[PDB]
RNA sequence: GGACGCGACCGAAAUGGUGAAGGACGGGUCCAGUGCGAAACACGCACUGUUGAGUAGAGUGUGAGCUCCGUAACUGGUCGCGUC
């Protein structure tokens, strides 16, 4: 029944400024306690800031004070995260969070937003270059062959892959996404397939990156 | 002065069933403020433990929070396959509110051999002014791996970037990739180009590589 | 001896003025903590705390009591006088 989800992520470069939603379902936000909470790629949770109910009292973290304001429109019944003067360290997935009723929960977050994700750097976007990893032409490796595709230099997050539109999904391998030097991100989707059928059988990965309007399908053949 | 929450370990390996135990520990005194979560890949937390000891609505009782001064501990008395991710702790006690740096429980299983595979820069990119080389390990347990890159029996350095996957659902493996980059020009300038892999369930370690003509 | 009456002294319910006391005279308020109100702060309630708080009040009580100076019902006591 109840349920957050947040909107507004996107790519923004440094100094810039982006205002998060948080549109709550199944509950009033006037009664509870509001939270905005943060997760860096590979990090861990930290907390950036609250609004408290009835008082309106808000509170921030040392590393965003300043740049950073938590509001909530009961008329909307949405709780926003306006930020000002963005930084690369303020990349990260941000969350949602109600604080539980007290008699119920204490000052546990009961419920999560799905987060949304801002990436905070001075990289333009770019669709990706999608390459074949060709299945070697000797002998096996495990007792089958394998290949794939090399999605490089794209930004921003996220990119999906499919092997055979979604047809193909056993011994399927997609890769996290690296940021290399250049700033810009890059990941490998492989697969395990019989080394005996690589020629008659197609294999075809679906790259697709909505950011930059780039949807690519790419397919593998021993070269 | 900041309240810190001093987590661990960072990481586990634990079989189906075992009773595991996770720590935080208070630098101040945060009364029974304290919360516990757990974060499945992509997901958002899901709260676990409120108020040091309580149990949050519809969570198994095996999940059980216990307070002993400024140290709380996540107690998983059975662990069951669902219960594999990480967990963080949290204190709000006092604004700001501090979490654990999460610790990651993960499957034990039996040791598993790495299967190898090289992939050379395709041409479509090597027109492009730099060349990827790609080796694959797949399906290998425990994570604890070791590639190294040899160009000419040239030990590589710098210039590759690792990535691995989540451990499995089904047969809770791991996969990585190590990615090397060279330019166009430095990649023309030798033939052999290897990568050597070190496990812990191989015989010995194993090379798998190609030459940069055929 | 006794009764009644008058007066004085004393006592005295009550009352005006007065000036010292702080928590063992109280109430109010604030503060801290805990729980509760959909509620971490602010607001409200409940509980706890004076080794939490000014006897210059920081009170739309400095309220009660007491110190000290007066007025005073009287059903009071004593004494004198008049009368029986
Ligand atoms: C200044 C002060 N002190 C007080 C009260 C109090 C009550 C007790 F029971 C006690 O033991 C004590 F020492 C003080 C008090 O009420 N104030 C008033 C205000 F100005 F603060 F409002
Ligand atoms: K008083």
């Amino acid at each position: 029944e109840v349920q957050l989800v947040e909107s507004g992520g996107g790519l923004v470069q440094p100094g810039g400024s982006l205002r998060l939603s948080c549109a709550a379902s199944g509950f009033y936000i006037s009664y509870s306690s509001i939270h905005w909470v943060r997760q860096a790629p590979g990090k861990g949770l930290e907390w950036v800031a609250s609004i408290s109910p009835y008082s309106g009292s808000t509170y921030y973290a040392d590393s965003v004070k300043g740049r950073f304001t938590i509001s909530a429109d009961t008329s909307k019944n949405t709780a926003y995260l306006q930020m000002n003067s963005l930084r690369a360290e303020d990349t990260a997935v941000y969350y949602c969070a109600r604080q539980g009723y007290r008699r119920r929960s204490g000052r546990g977050f009961d419920y999560w937003g799905q987060g949304t994700l801002v990436t905070v750097s001075s990289a333009s976007t770019k669709g990706p270059s999608v390459f074949p990893l060709a299945p070697s032409s000797k002998s096996t490796s495990g007792g089958t062959a394998a290949l794939g595709c090399l999605v490089k230099d794209y930004f921003p997050e996220p990119v999906t892959v499919s092997w055979n539109s979604g047809a193909l999904t056993s011994g399927v391998h997609t890769f996290p996404a690296v940021l290399q030097s250049s700033g810009l991100y890059s990941l490998s989707s492989v697969v395990t397939v019989p080394s005996s059928s690589l020629g008659t059988q197609t294999y075809i990965c679906n790259v697709n990156h909505k950011p930059s309007n780039t949807k690519v399908d790419k397919k593998v053949e021993p070269k | 002065s900041d309240i810190q929450m001093t987590q661990s370990p960072s990481s586990l390996s634990a079989s189906v069933g075992d009773r595991v135990t996770i720590t935080c520990r208070a630098s101040q005194s945060v009364s029974s403020a304290v919360a516990w979560y757990q974060q499945k890949p992509g997901k958002a937390p899901k709260l676990l433990i409120y108020s040091a000891s309580s149990l949050y609505s519809g969570v198994p009782s095996r999940f059980s929070g216990s307070r002993s001064g400024t140290d709380f501990t996540l107690t998983i008395s059975s662990l069951q396959p669902e219960d594999f991710a990480t967990y963080y702790c949290q204190q709000s006690y006092s604004f700001p509110s501090t979490f654990g740096q999460g610790t990651k429980v993960e499957i034990k299983r039996t040791v598993a051999a790495p299967s190898v595979f090289i992939f050379p820069p395709s041409d479509e990119q090597l027109k492009s002014g730099t060349a990827s080389v790609v080796c694959l390990l797949n399906n290998f347990y425990p994570r604890e791996a070791k590639v190294q890159w040899k160009v000419d029996n040239a030990l590589q350095s710098g210039n590759s970037q690792e990535s691995v996957t989540e451990q499995d659902s089904k047969d809770s493996t791991y996969s990585l990739s190590s990615t090397l980059t060279l330019s166009k020009a430095d990649y023309e300038k030798h033939k052999v180009y290897a990568c050597e892999v070190t496990h812990q369930g191989l015989s010995s370690p194993v090379t798998k590589s190609f030459n940069r003509g055929e």
